[PDB]
């Protein structure tokens, strides 16, 4: 669904951190690498938590039973 | 054994010990005079020369192996197929004749229009191990 | 041994060899009371 | 008879060079697709056995020679219409059939097979 | 047309009766009543030899050009493996695999001793 | 070796009959050729004190396969090509044209 | 689970004698003098005498079975452990079959080694009426891979043509337990109620 | 070996090669009763034997010259209980069962199966572990529990 | 279960303080027994553990 | 420089359903054969299998029992008024709901809300002939509500962009291919099938132990007809010499000499049919005896019939019982009816020479069985076989309700001519009288089928088994839902078998059958999964121009050559045996008509044929030229060496063709084709599997078992749904290890775990075989949270 907050093994806080991730590749143009290491995350356990992050909810939202079409 | 204790085993065996004064050759050579020969196992060809005259006239000539290859395969003789022929496969072969000129002439074909016989849980059947 | 009826209800002699019947069903083996069932996990400990 | 419909029957038929003679005469049938004209081809190059060549107008042909129950009619004349042919029924000496032939590419291994 | 011990019409192409059932001297198709025979029919014969293949034997196996016996002696099981034998103690120990039970259970191996020739089964 | 033709006919003249192995006929009856107006189709039809003659062209093969029927010359080594349909030929005998009631019992 | 570069170069020297033994097999059993090639038209139409009978068959694949399972056992003896990079007691998945604390030195030879010759109800790889073992092998191919023989280890990986033969022989097990009628419960039954 | 048969013209048309074929391989040359084949396989523990695949001990007797009388082997425990007495098939129930487990390399100790074939020997015959052996029982209610 | 067919039951859920700490100071999210793999054969999630970890880096 | 995942191009997707072509077309061509199969009911040439349905039914008769009057012995024989019932056309409507007046538009989301069936209008025009159309009366009659298939050609999705169908409540690349019945989705299974038209020499024990002195050879052809229902036709060789024809009407066998059949479909002499069988091998003494059995058998047991009208006649008073074709109906109407209904139906009517032609071939094939010339055909491999599509199914059993339909009309018109006599046929008020004293809901009928997987049937169809057709399209993850429309099972009878051959995995099966994807325990062997790139016929084109090519390129007619064995090489077309050529020949022919296949040059030769080429062989299959353009048949993509292009093979020709894995492995002089990947041998779910070539073979296939049993994701749009059950992971994860195929199915868009920190290791005592730890922390944190 959406952005875990923390990570699953240490417990590095990464919620805040998924929108600047799509910042980082859209407008700076940089790797999926080096935008995890701008953002603060070293660790191979934090760097998976964002870089292999699916983010559903942006599908899941697209069914809205309170506004018409 | 346990469950049925059958008179009627599916493999019935008999182990025999051989003696010392007898050779691996010899024993061998026994093996080859107990075993069952049937006619089928002497036989090389069989050439029918069905001819009708004047009479259906059948020329059957059995073409077996050489006298010493069965002799030494078989451990049969010539004057043992002799007597097998002359006594045992007429008598077979003229009453299997007999039997299919009567089964020729009892039902001329099959009946038309009447019906025969047919040539030939579900969810449990197609569970996995797992499952 | 009855006539058929246009599944018969069962005899008592049915009823004493419903599948295994009475005597193994409910006599040879029973259900029990003070006991419990669970699924076993693994413990050096005990 | 009479049937079937839209078929009028053959009064005009053209002469057949049948003699039979001993330096001697022989009757040939040819098979051929209705892609090639036979008005246009005024020589056939044709040898012994199964191998031939033949290259007409881009395609190509193979004219297979086979030695051995077809029956072959002649017209005797023009009104006694058609009659089976007979010297002492008759068979053709020698019988061809034209096969279309076309060259399968050699595979470039070179640029196929690479490592 | 007379082929082996079958005779058909050279007019319609309907099989002839055989000589013995009808009436003698003469002959008639059931299609058209043409005047048979010719009396050059003659009592013909049909040579039937066996099927080669309906008399198995021990024989018959020894006369196909490939091997169709193998050697009493000449039997090495299915590969060795340097296994402890359990017998006495032995380097040289034969083996077998297959996957029994489940998808989800372990791959089960059949030893086999060389030394006395006996047979095993241990998964684990 | 090229073996030259000396004429072609594209016109109704001999025609080839297949109908079984071993046939003979009285080899003194007629048969009479028709034709229909791409590719022409041909039937056949003789007929005899006894029996009939029934022959016609098959359609998938008329359109897709041309038959031709030549005469050679031993000497001259020129052959004279003429075409020829292949008729599928029947022949139906006096014992035909036997029938029972069209319903029975 | 590495070899190391020595003992990894005797695994490919002694697998490099494995090619010819798949015609070797194929022209003792056809009874052929001299050693036939492997495209000799007398040994195709005696190997398709064999294809034809299954007891002819039989004497085949029992025969190159036994010779391309003497190769593996060869790679094994050699390879392991004297091959292996990692050393006992260092090398766990090699402890862990010494000690029999879970699995074999079988297991441990499929891994570094050779899974072998993938046998199929007894025999070898089923064949088509065709002579082909799969539509990739040539028709009556004398080859030991064609035949099923895996030289490849799971370590390195190994090929479609053995990974498709792997799948036939794991299978196979797995549908002997789904086909196997015989129960010990009512055998036991039948004696307790009797002995009790 | 060449003969010539002779039909009545009323007999016509018959397929005497399949006809032969089938009594040829129906027709014995010799054969032992009850006995199919003898073979010689490799010395089982360094004793030389001959398996039968057959029983009928009583034309064995007569070729004394080439085998032991005394120890001739069966697995065929009815076989062997009607020749050789009762005592003799208890034996061979605690021989065959012992086969069975022996060749899954599986251990059973022989007080187990020694109590199975004297429980199946018990009436002096061959008993088995089912509804007809089970007749001779005194419990009604062991019995009514087992069918 | 792992997507090499290594399935398992959960048999406890270890706290973080009694579970192995790596030396990045991270510990493991699931522990897998190393007496899976010698009777299983599942080295492609021995190659997926090296592969994973390099692309996580 | 690497194989990566697409992480800005996903969410840009997620955001932005597309409005143009949907992504992954992969997804799209797995419900190929589903879709396809239902849109051929009424979409394609010749109207549709359901319009060819009703056309082959034809007419059911009754007659009134009122007398001429006319001044005679014709009033005797009079039966009365002729009333003839049938059904013209077949349509189908798109879901709708009225409310009496105006018609609303009515999506698939609105039925599983609704715990209702997403039902199409069924409607078939009557028609009402009297007196052999003197008077004929046509209504349009409504047939109930046929459970539709969803984007199919009468569904409303079918058009619907990414963009429509998730404003419409649906996925986003919505596959289709199931039915929603009372709120539950469920799908028709794929079954294993007889390959069509071609006679298979079978050794079978079950013919020996149903009649006296049957042998275990026999033949088997299973004849489709235009309309895709089948009749199996078999040929019995009786050890007295004798060849016997079996068949099935209603759901009881018959059996007829073969001579009988062979001289009802045509004029023909003894000597004609002796040429048909025995070519040019007229010295082959078992061959000599074997047809004289045949021809003096038939003559001894029929003398009378002596021309082929008295043999119809004789068929046609043995059948007017069970064929049912009566009261005016002559034995030779009677005879020829049977002929045209059972006799090699895939030839059908006005083809009773080429049905000759190929009766002749199958007694010819059914000798070199006998004789050992010809090795058995194995109906448990997979070049003999073919795919049942469920549209075509659903089709069959269609024409089954229509015909039931058509003789409820007739029963009540019985039921009103036993009793009161009514009135007059002519009337409409009658007409319409009878018509709603009809029970005239197919609808419910169809439903019933798709509700329970029960086949009831008056024939009983080609099929064995009468259950399971239907299954429920379990939706508990992604990768179980999609892997059930590539799911394919040889049938329930089979599962009932202790023979183990039916159940091992074949080379047949290369690259058509995944080696891998099959279930553990019961199932195994028997519930097979297709390749990735394996695809099934939806129909057939061209086939009429092919001749044309063949005869051409050398093939020489049947009609003029009269030459059989299996000597000479024998050229099908869809089991049309159009020709003769040598074996030499046959084989060029073959290579060269690939060739010409895989150019684009060529307008009659279509890519998808299959040319099966079987060359001569000491005791091996029978050999011919036998190609196929057919329906169901199982296809796949190769790259053909020469020209280097894509050519389409089959399952029957791939057994003698040479196919490289790899480039690298392609062979000189031995070698005519090269496989694009070798992950095209693979099914979704194997190919899904990393480093599956590294894993021990039992472990890759308990995989497809567990991805099937995980707790993922079951779809979005779980808002508009009302399932039984579903099974919801929340925090959904991208592999870092995948196969690249894994992004051309858009399996990201239904997540099925997550990446997690593993370590091997022994340290806790808990952990042991069966047993594995979690972290604490990592589960407090939300790691693999379910709902
Ligand atoms: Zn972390
Ligand atoms: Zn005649
Ligand atoms: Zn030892």
């Amino acid at each position: 669904m959406i952005v875990p907050v923390r990570c699953f093994s240490c417990g590095k806080v990464v919620g805040d951190k998924w929108e600047s991730y799509l910042n980082l590749l859209q407008e700076d143009e940089l790797d999926e690498g080096t935008a995890l290491s701008r953002l603060g995350l070293k660790r191979y356990c934090c760097r998976r938590m964002i870089l292999t992050h699916v983010d559903l909810i942006e599908k899941f939202l697209r069914y809205n039973p309170l506004e018409k079409r | 054994i346990v469950m049925t204790a059958s008179a009627a085993i599916k493999t019935p065996q008999m182990t025999l010990p051989i003696w010392n004064d007898v050779s691996d050759e010899q024993a061998d050579t026994f093996c080859k005079s107990i075993s069952k020969v049937l006619l089928s196992e002497v036989i090389d060809k069989v050439i029918v020369t069905e001819t009708t005259g004047t009479a259906r006239s059948y020329v059957i000539h059995m073409r077996f192996f050489d006298n010493n290859e069965y002799s030494e395969e078989y451990d049969v003789s010539k004057e043992e197929l002799q007597n097998v022929i002359s006594n045992q496969f007429i008598h077979l072969l003229e009453a299997a004749i007999v039997k299919e000129i009567k089964k020729q002439k009892r039902t001329t074909g099959p009946d038309i229009g009447v019906a025969v016989p047919r040539l030939q849980n579900s969810k449990r059947l197609e569970e996995d191990n797992d499952e | 041994k009855a006539q058929g009826r246009t599944v018969p209800i069962p005899g008592v002699k049915q009823a004493l060899e419903k599948k295994e019947g009475l005597f193994r069903k409910h006599m040879m083996g029973k259900r029990v009371n003070y006991a419990a069932r669970s699924v076993i996990s693994p413990d050096p400990n005990i | 008879f009479s049937i079937p419909d839209g078929f009028k029957k053959c009064k005009h038929l053209k002469n057949f060079p049948l003699n039979g003679d001993n330096k001697q005469q022989q009757v040939w049938l040819i098979k051929f697709p209705s892609n090639v004209d036979i008005s246009k081809l005024k020589s056939l190059p044709v040898d012994f056995e199964s191998s031939t060549t033949m290259t007409i107008d881009k395609h190509d042909y193979k004219i297979m020679d086979d030695t051995d129950n077809m029956t072959l009619l002649v017209p005797s004349e023009s009104k006694e219409s058609l009659k089976i042919a007979s010297t002492a029924p008759l068979q053709f000496d020698k019988v061809f059939s034209v096969s279309e032939t076309a060259k399968i590419p050699a595979i470039d291994y070179s640029k196929v097979r690479v490592p | 047309s007379v082929v082996g011990s079958l005779i058909f019409c050279l007019d319609c192409g309907d099989l002839l009766e055989n000589p013995n059932a009808v009436l003698g001297s003469n002959v008639e198709c059931s299609q058209c009543k043409a005047i048979y025979p010719k009396s050059q029919f003659s009592n013909l014969k049909v040579v039937t030899t066996t099927a080669d293949d309906a008399f198995p034997s021990s024989l018959r196996a020894k006369k196909s050009v490939v091997k169709t016996s193998l050697k009493k002696n000449e039997l090495k099981d299915g590969a060795t493996i340097k296994e402890k034998c359990p017998q006495c103690g032995n380097e040289e120990m034969n083996y077998h695999t297959l996957q029994l039970r489940s998808a989800d259970e372990g791959a089960t191996v059949f030893y086999t001793c060389t030394s006395c020739g006996y047979k095993f089964r241990t998964n684990n | 070796s090229e073996i030259e033709i000396e004429s072609v006919q594209d016109q109704p003249s001999v025609a080839v009959g297949s109908f079984f192995k071993g046939f003979r006929a009285p080899s003194d009856t007629t048969f009479d050729l028709y034709k229909k107006k791409e590719k022409d189709e041909f039937v056949l039809h003789g007929e005899n004190e006894r029996l009939e003659y029934e022959g016609y062209t098959d359609s998938s093969s008329q359109a897709s396969n041309q038959y031709v029927v030549g005469l050679f010359n031993p000497e001259k080594k020129s052959i004279q090509l003429y075409k020829a349909p292949v008729l599928v030929s029947k022949v139906v005998s006096k014992s035909s044209k036997n029938l029972r009631g069209p319903k029975i019992k | 689970l590495r070899l190391t570069a020595e003992g990894n170069k005797w695994r490919t020297d002694i697998l490099k004698t494995s090619v010819d033994t798949g015609r070797e097999a194929a022209a003792e059993v056809t009874n052929l003098d001299k050693d036939t090639p492997a495209d000799d038209p007398e040994l195709l139409k005696r190997l398709q005498e064999i294809l034809r009978d299954n007891n002819k068959s039989g004497i085949l694949d029992a025969v190159t079975s036994s010779k391309v399972n003497a190769i593996t056992s060869q790679v094994v003896s050699k390879c392991v452990p004297d091959g292996t990079m990692k050393k006992f007691p260092c090398n766990s998945m090699q402890a862990m079959a010494l000690s029999g604390a879970k699995g074999s030195n079988v297991n441990v030879s499929q891994i570094m080694c050779l899974l072998g010759q993938q046998a199929l109800e007894g025999r070898r790889v089923p064949v088509m009426v065709s002579g082909k073992t799969l539509p990739s092998f040539k028709p009556y191919e004398t080859d030991a891979m064609a035949g099923g023989y895996v030289k490849g280890r799971f370590y390195s990986g190994i090929k479609p043509q053995e990974y498709y033969f792997h799948c036939m022989a794991g299978r196979e097990g797995l549908i002997d337990t789904a086909v196997k009628t015989s129960r010990s419960g009512y055998l036991q039954r039948c004696l307790t109620k009797q002995l009790e | 070996c060449e003969f010539k048969l002779e039909l009545a013209a009323d007999t016509e048309k018959l397929l005497m090669v399949n006809i032969v074929e089938e009594i040829c391989r129906k027709s014995i040359i010799r054969q032992i009763p009850h006995i199919d084949r003898c073979v010689h396989p490799e010395p089982e523990n360094g004793k030389r034997v001959l398996v039968t695949e057959g029983v009928n001990f009583q034309a064995m007797w007569d070729q004394e010259a080439f085998i032991d009388v005394d120890g001739i082997t069966s697995n065929d425990v009815a076989a062997v209980l009607k020749t050789y007495g009762v005592e003799a098939a208890r034996n061979t129930i605690v021989n065959e069962i012992n086969n069975v487990f022996s060749r899954y390399a599986i251990s059973v100790s022989f007080r187990h199966l020694d109590l199975i074939a004297d429980m199946m020997t018990r009436q002096g015959t061959y008993l088995a572990f089912n509804r007809q052996g089970m007749e001779t029982s005194t419990s009604s209610f062991m019995k009514m529990s087992y069918e | 279960s792992s997507r090499h067919g290594q399935k398992g039951v959960c048999s406890r859920k270890w706290p973080t303080i009694d579970m192995p700490f790596s030396e990045t100071g991270i510990q493991p999210d699931i522990i897998i027994n190393p007496h899976a793999f010698p009777s299983r054969m599942t080295i492609g999630m021995f190659v997926e553990s090296l592969a994973g970890k390099a692309g996580a880096l | 420089r690497t194989a990566d995942f697409r992480t800005l191009e996903r969410e840009s997707r997620f955001i932005n359903p597309p409005k143009d072509k949907s992504a992954f077309p992969l997804l799209q061509e797995a419900v190929q054969p589903h879709i396809g199969s239902f849109n051929a009911l009424t979409e394609g040439p010749d109207g549709g299998l359901l319009n060819l349905g009703v056309k082959d039914i034809g007419e059911k008769v009754i007659f009134d029992g009122k007398p001429l009057n006319s001044e005679e012995i014709s009033n005797s024989g009079y039966l009365g008024n002729k009333l003839s019932v049938s059904v013209e056309q077949v349509s189908i409507a798109k879901p709708m709901s009225n409310d009496s007046a105006v018609e609303r538009k009515v999506y698939p989301s609105e039925s599983r809300q609704r715990l209702t069936s997403y039902r199409g209008k069924l409607l078939l025009k009557l028609k009402w002939s009297v007196n052999n159309g003197e008077e004929n009366l046509f209504e349009v009659r409504d047939c109930g509500g046929l459970p539709v298939m969803l984007q199919s050609n009468r569904c409303h999705l079918n058009k619907m962009s990414p963009y429509e169908l998730v404003q419409h409540k649906e996925e986003s690349d919505e596959i289709g291919g199931y039915f929603i019945v009372n709120g539950i989705e469920k799908l028709i299974r794929m079954l294993i099938v007889q390959r069509r038209n071609h006679p298979m020499a079978i050794i079978r024990p079950s013919f020996a132990n149903r009649g006296a002195s049957y042998s275990h050879y026999g033949i088997q052809i299973r004849s489709v007809r235009p309309d895709q229902t089948s009749q199996t036709n078999v040929l019995h060789y009786l050890n007295d010499g004798q060849v016997t024809f079996r068949f099935s009407w209603r759901k009881n066998e018959y059996l007829v000499p073969v001579v009988m059949i062979l001289k009802a479909l045509c004029h023909t002499s003894d000597r004609e049919i002796f040429d048909g069988i025995i070519g040019n091998d007229v010295k082959d003494s078992f061959l000599t005896d074997r047809l004289e059995l045949l021809l003096r058998g038939f003559k001894k047991r029929y003398p009378h019939l002596q021309n082929r009208t008295q043999v119809l006649q004789y068929l046609g008073d043995k059948f007017r019982v069970v064929f049912q074709a009566s009261p005016d109906q002559s034995d030779l109407e009677v005879g020829q009816e049977v002929l045209d209904r059972i006799v090699l139906v895939h030839l059908g009517k006005d083809g009773s020479q080429d049905k000759f032609r190929m009766l002749l071939f199958m007694i010819r094939k059914l000798y070199s069985l006998v004789a050992g010339e010809c090795s058995p055909d194995n109906p448990d491999a997979t070049q003999h076989q073919e795919v049942l599509l469920g549209g075509f199914l659903y089709g069959m059993i269609l024409k089954e309700k229509i015909d039931e339909y058509l003789q409820n009309i007739i029963a009540q018109v019985r039921m009103d001519i036993n009793r009161g006599m009514a009135i007059n046929f002519k009337d409409k008020r009658y007409m319409s009288r009878v018509l709603m004293r009809v029970n005239e809901n197919i609808g419910s009928k169809m439903q019933y089928f798709l509700s329970t997987g029960n086949l009831v049937s008056q024939s009983g169809l080609d099929l064995q088994q009468v259950s399971g057709y239907t299954v429920v399209a379990e939706k508990i993850n992604f990768y179980r839902f999609i892997s059930h429309f590539r799911m394919v099972h040889r049938g329930s009878f089979f599962a009932q078998l202790k023979t183990t051959t039916v159940r091992k995995l074949l080379p047949e099966s290369w690259g058509f059958l995944c080696p891998v994807h099959t279930p553990d325990g019961s199932p195994c062997g028997l519930l097979n999964h297709f390749a990735h790139k394996c695809r099934i016929s939806t129909q057939q084109s061209d086939v009429s121009r092919i001749p044309s090519i063949l005869y051409s390129l050398g093939v020489a007619p049947a009609s003029h050559t009269f030459a059989a064995g299996p000597s000479l090489c024998c050229v099908q077309i869809d089991g049309k045996i159009i020709g003769w050529v040598s074996h030499e020949q046959g084989k060029i022919i073959a290579d060269t008509l690939r060739y010409w296949k895989v150019e684009g040059k060529t307008p009659g030769l279509p890519i998808d044929l299959e040319i099966g080429y079987v060359p001569p062989s000491t005791r091996g299959q029978y050999p011919g030229l036998y190609l196929f353009g057919g329906h169901s048949r199982m296809l796949r993509p190769v790259r053909y060496l020469p020209l280097d292009k894509e050519d389409i093979v089959g399952p029957f020709e791939q057994v003698y063709m040479n196919i490289a894995v790899t480039p690298q492995e392609i062979q000189n002089n031995v070698h005519t084709h090269v496989e694009f990947t070798p992950t095209n041998i693979l099914s979704i779910l194997a190919n899904l599997t990393p480093f599956s070539d590294f894993n021990q073979s039992p472990r890759n296939m308990y995989q497809c078992q567990m991805g099937k049993q995980t707790m993922g994701t079951p779809g979005v749009a779980l808002c508009h749904r009302s399932d039984n059950k579903l099974y919801r992971l929340q925090t959904g994860q991208t592999p870092i290890v995948k196969a690249n195929l894994y992004d051309d199915y858009g399996m990201d868009n239904f997540p099925n775990g997550f990446n997690a920190v593993v370590a091997v290791i022994s340290y806790t005592g808990y952990d042991m075989d069966d047993a594995m730890i979690i972290n604490k922390s990592a589960d407090e944190r939300g790691f693999g949270y379910g709902t």
